[PDB]
């Protein structure tokens, strides 16, 4: 028993995809189905419950967005996901669950057996975009490079141009749910130097033609 | 609602963890038909456990559970590097709609010891703040295992609004790093007394606030 997914992709706000979801070894439209997702980094969520008579059940903040319906010549079902939002983003999968239960009485129950591998779903309003870069302020002290709001992947960072290389720290970026992507650079300096040497963040976002060279000042 | 879990439990290699899930019993007296979800990072969720003890398919002799009424357990012996994953516990009953679902919890296999969080918080810029925008930026580095739970919050109340939170990579030195933003209005960053961001770790806290000045 095996399930499929295809579909799903990259959609702005208040547009409209589909996921689709079919099945091996056995018959959707004879067994209990599942649609759920993830948004990145986090847990999983419900979004619809098919029973195998064929009644849909909805999550309250997707009805009268999202509608799951039969395909029976593939041996499918399909979630149509229209005006899309943000909080829509993330991996969709679609589930088999196995339960024993004469009329309304449930005599044993399975769980999810049977999981779709996954479809990814993005929401976002971003196209090329370069970023903005503001300066953190900084024994030792640590200042640093916020670059905001840039599209696509990805951005490099260097101080002083490669000059300073120790005490440097780039983090990886964070993907918003904006479709934007941010990342902070810091580095960690002797006290003694700030006003004295000077401390530049070399930002280059060769998707955009965008480079940025922000001087870092002491408060 | 949903079921409890820890988001994190760490152990050694060859010991044994108990992950648990706690709630089961709120929505009524029903039997609760207890299951267990494994998720390795990248990868669809697999059915290990039905019934609170019943193994599913080819889950090894490794993975049992048992179960308190209110609270079911999986115990994973002879930890090993596999064992790596997200679990979810579910309950489900007649009459549900949906099964209840556990809030995941990342379980960690120590190949090194513990340790703790170095956490860095910078107020928005200036500069920011003249384009009409505010970022508070909590950086975090230098922990094992590479797991956490990061709240903001604005004077002594929790935000969940305008919070991106990375998931932990690996570093160089083989720690971890992660990144949180709170994006705000300006007129939200200066009508507050203070922001704090707070960094949960293998059950300890670091908690950083800065204040508009």
């Amino acid at each position: 028993d095996r399930l499929f997914q295809s579909g799903g992709g990259v959609s702005r706000p208040g547009g409209s995809l589909r996921v689709n979801c079919g099945a091996s070894g056995f018959t959707v439209r004879t067994h209990y189905m599942y649609w759920l997702r993830q948004s990145p980094g986090k847990g999983l969520e419900w979004v619809a419950f098919m029973n195998s008579g064929g009644s849909v059940s909805y999550v309250d903040s997707v009805r009268g967005r999202f509608s799951v319906s039969r395909d029976n010549p593939a041996n499918a079902m399909v979630l149509q996901m229209d005006a899309l939002k943000i909080e829509d983003t993330g991996t969709y999968y679609c589930a088999r669950e196995l339960r024993e239960a004469w009329y309304g009485d449930l005599r044993d129950y399975s769980g999810l057996d049977v999981w779709g591998r996954g479809t990814i779903v993005s929401i976002s309003s971003a196209s090329t975009k370069g970023p903005s870069v503001f300066p953190l302020a900084p024994g030792t002290a640590a200042l640093g490079c916020l670059v905001k709001d840039y599209f696509p992947e990805p951005v490099t960072v260097s101080w002083n141009s490669g000059a300073l290389t120790s005490g440097v720290h780039t983090f990886p970026a964070v993907l918003q749910s904006s479709g934007l992507y941010s990342l902070s650079s810091v580095v960690t300096v002797p006290s003694s130097s700030l006003g004295t040497q000077t401390y530049i963040c070399n930002v280059n976002h060769k998707p955009s033609n965008t480079k940025v060279d922000k001087r870092v000042e002491p408060k | 609602s949903a079921l409890a879990q820890p988001p994190s439990v760490s152990g050694s290699p060859g010991q044994s963890v108990t992950i648990t899930c706690t709630g089961i019993n709120d929505y009524g007296a029903a039997y609760k038909f207890v299951s267990w979800y494994q998720q390795h990072p990248g990868k669809e969720p697999r059915l290990i456990m039905k019934n609170v003890k019943d193994r599913w398919s080819v889950t090894p002799n490794r993975f049992s559970g048992s179960t308190s009424g209110n609270t079911a357990s999986l115990t994973i012996s002879n930890l090993q590097s596999d064992d790596e994953a997200q679990y979810f516990c579910a309950v489900y009953a007649g009459g549900f709609t949906f099964p209840r679902l556990g809030g995941g919890t990342k379980l960690s296999v120590l190949s090194q010891p513990k340790a703790a969080p170095s956490v860095t918080l910078f107020p928005p810029s200036s500069e920011e703040l003249q384009a009409n925008k505010a970022t508070l930026v909590c950086l975090i580095s230098d922990f094992y295992p590479g797991a956490v739970t990061v709240a903001w919050k604005a004077d002594s109340s929790p935000v969940k609004a305008g919070v991106e939170t990375t998931t932990p990579s690996k570093q160089s030195n083989n720690k971890y790093a992660a990144s949180s933003y709170l994006s705000l209005t300006p007129e939200q960053w200066k009508s507050h007394r203070s922001y704090s961001c707070q960094v949960t770790h293998e059950g300890s806290t670091v908690e950083k606030t800065v204040a508009p000045t």
